[PDB]
């Protein structure tokens, strides 16, 4: 039986090694996607900021006449938009801003 | 058979643990690479961007801001209750 | 040979891809950034015709909109006591 | 760091606005993560009377 068990290890040996190899090429292929994914996110941003930029002398001027009311009209929206849900409570008082025809004349 | 068993079992892991030791080392390089090509991409988009700021600070910053504001706000639980009323429990979970 | 001159394409075609995506949303951003312009360029003109009443609408108008969904208290002043009751 | 730094130092403010302002929508992504607002508060201004 003590023969079995010097070839068996041989075995393991042969078997394992081969594993080992396997493991050093396939670490290897993960680093080349990315350096191809890093790249191609590089030239996007480039890109995708000249987007955003090009906008940002339009919203600009347009928003420069009255930044008051741009501020006002947006504000309004972003409301509607932040309590499109039902997880917050507004916890006004009958005599508040809006609550002013809610009194007897 | 515990002795013959034995040898095997340290002679399977030695040539694994090599494999992983190129693993992780490879996967460093990969980071340095990905930061870099990263960082330049990021840098590109600040310098093109930060004319358009200095052109119209104030409305680049509200814009911003009013839409910064609104995400956040969104994902969130908003309160608006008059700050004197400042009793109020945390409730962990 | 023949190994490195097929590595090129796959890089090739992804290249091309960013480029249109990203050329996409420049052209998205460009587009949607005039429709906002024109947008905010059609109401300031009445806008300024009637603010107080432009202002007033769009007020009570959102103000109907959040107190819709989002429930209401109406509690007198003057008290310092609530249940955040949070999850 | 060495891009970064050169290129945010040019406008150190500018870049701490836009970078702090990315931060908020990364962490409050969840829902779990309650605002306790006010009226007062400076963003809620044109949620009033105008």
């Amino acid at each position: 039986n003590r023969m079995r068990a010097e070839r068996e290890a041989v075995a393991r040996r042969h078997r394992s090694q081969g594993q080992e190899e396997a493991e050093k090429l396939r670490a290897t292929a993960d680093y080349e996607v990315t350096r191809t994914l890093a790249e191609a996110e590089r030239q996007g941003r480039i890109m995708r900021g000249e987007g955003d930029a090009e906008a940002a002398k339009l919203f600009a001027d347009a928003f420069s006449k009255d930044p008051d009311f741009y501020a006002f009209i947006r504000s309004l929206r972003a409301y509607e938009n932040s309590f499109s849900g039902n997880q917050d409570v507004m916890v006004m008082s009958p005599d508040s801003d809006f609550f002013r025809y809610m009194k007897t004349p | 058979q515990y002795i013959r068993e034995a040898e095997a079992y340290t002679n399977e892991v030695q040539p694994r643990a090599n494999g992983q030791a190129q693993r992780i080392l490879e996967e460093a390089r990969a980071y340095k690479a990905q930061t870099i090509l990263e960082a330049q991409g990021e840098v590109a988009r600040f310098a093109k961007l930060l004319p358009e700021y200095k052109a119209a600070p104030e409305i680049t910053r509200e814009r911003l801001y009013i839409e910064t504001m609104e995400k956040v706000l969104g994902n969130t639980r908003k309160v608006l209750v008059n700050d004197k009323g400042g009793n109020l429990m945390v409730l962990p979970l």
